[PDB]
């Protein structure tokens, strides 16, 4: 790809004391006109994983395919494939850095900035983030473009620090990411009201609620807003 | 028998006779034991010898810090298929960040030897392999020869006159399996199988090696000296 078309905005994600939750919305944006809506934009790898993907979306549709086909290599002569033998966060990551990194050395990259979240085999939670260049990082929070700038302020109140990791419980994670997602739908004017949400916890089960809508927002105060500077 | 010129041609019965004598090749080798508990696998090996000013000849060859193998009659097809091994556990690492299962290794030796008995041009090779290694499911040892079938076994050896190691191994089954936490205990079993072969020679530091993986081993070769507890 050498310039976007179609693309999707931020994905914000944090780890708590037990899991890892990832967030985005369900727009696809067409160069300032808001084209498509219902565009899932979060996909689970299995029961431990969901990869997280911003950019372009039909590199995204391209990267889903792959991401399918790794699972099914993956299945083929392994008797263990629902067991230890099963597919990893640490492995889908590195193949999708490797991926990333390969095709932008060969002046073809995939427009994409990419987090994958998930729960190792022994407990460990993982999150760690790879864009169109194949630069890659880890931290306890973790949000690519637009978020970046207003989704990791407001994470890092709650997580600023490894040690804070195990003082924070599911549900105030999911509060700091359900209003980061709400301040980034007032100041993003590339955003949507709707979006889905992935908490994937090492005691429970991968949790994916889709059709999460925006709650109730502070508009009253507009109505005191006269004209600019000397208006009535 | 005019079947027998080259690895295309069946014979009225079925049969193809360059993957048969490279079998015969095998079972004129030196013989080779490979074992394993829960916690570990062990491959002990006795070496030959041209002549006494010679060295020893090399039997076993590390693929991987969780796997290794031993062989079993013509070393350079040895040589081939360990460098093929070794690339493959070194692009899974690279790739996906992970160890490369001995069932998966397995699998592709048998591709590799497939595709060297249906062309024209090519020979099968002429060794046979056990490999031993540790990964995510525990330990494990497999027998690979050069028709492509490969076999997972708790024992095995192979080489000449191996059936007097096999028959130990197969005897003595529910002791070595049980052998958990102490690899010494299990490397003494296997040097006992493989005495089980010896004729004409007794065991020294100069013709005897020995291997060895485990939960918390990597895959670790003892030869001279390191061995001389274990005669």
């Amino acid at each position: 790809t050498q310039q976007p078309i179609v693309t999707g905005t931020s994905v914000i994600s944090m780890k708590y004391d037990n899991g890892v939750i990832i967030a985005a919305d369900n727009l696809g944006s067409y160069g300032s006109l808001l084209r498509f809506n219902g565009v899932e934009r979060l996909i689970p790898v299995g029961d431990n994983t969901v990869v997280g993907i911003s950019g372009d979306i039909s590199d995204m549709q391209h990267i889903e395919r792959l991401l399918k086909d790794l699972v099914t290599e993956n299945a083929y002569d392994n008797p263990l494939a629902d067991a230890e033998e099963a597919l990893e966060p640490s492995y889908i990551f590195e193949y999708l850095a490797t991926v990333m990194y390969q095709r932008r050395s060969k002046m073809n990259p995939l427009w994409n900035a990419i987090i994958v979240a998930g729960v190792q085999s022994n407990g460990d939670q993982f999150l760690r983030y790879v864009n169109l260049l194949g630069v890659t990082y880890s931290s306890p929070t973790l949000a690519t473009g637009f978020g970046a700038h207003m989704a990791n302020p407001l994470l890092r109140k709650v997580v600023d620090r490894e040690s804070d990791i195990p003082k924070t419980t599911v549900q105030v994670a999911e509060e700091a990411i359900v209003n980061a997602m709400r301040v980034l739908y007032y100041r993003d004017a590339r955003s949507s009201r709707n979006f889905s949400l992935a908490i994937i916890d090492k005691n429970t089960g991968l949790t994916f609620k889709k059709n999460l809508q925006v709650e109730n927002m502070k508009w009253d105060f507009a109505k005191d807003i006269k004209g600019y500077g000397t208006q009535k | 028998n005019n079947y027998d010129g080259d690895t295309v041609t069946f014979s009225p019965t079925g049969r193809l006779f360059q993957v048969e004598y490279a079998l015969e090749a095998i079972k004129q080798g030196s013989v080779t034991v490979g074992l394993r508990s829960n916690t570990h696998a062990v491959l002990v090996a006795l070496k030959r010898n041209a002549d006494e000013l010679s060295s020893y000849q090399k039997k076993i060859i590390k693929c991987d810090e969780h796997m290794g193998l031993s062989l079993a009659g013509l070393a350079p097809d040895a040589r081939v298929l360990s460098n093929y091994l070794r690339q493959q556990c070194n692009y899974s690492s690279l790739v996906f960040n992970r160890k490369l299962a001995v069932e998966r290794a397995g699998h592709l030796l048998c591709d590799k030897a497939q595709k060297n008995t249906q062309s024209y041009g090519g020979r099968p090779y002429g060794v046979g392999l056990l490999i031993i290694g540790y990964d995510k499911s525990g330990a494990h040892l497999l027998e690979f020869q050069p028709s492509g079938n490969v076999t997972e076994l708790y024992g095995t050896a192979i080489g000449a006159r191996s059936q007097g190691a096999k028959t130990y191994l197969e005897r003595t089954l529910d002791t070595f399996i049980k052998i958990d936490g102490n690899p010494d205990e299990l490397i003494k079993a296997g040097v006992e199988a493989i005495s089980q072969s010896l004729r004409d020679e007794s065991l020294t530091v100069d013709n005897l090696s020995i291997a060895i993986v485990g939960k918390d081993t990597p895959f670790t070769i003892y030869d001279g000296e390191a061995v001389a507890k274990y005669i």
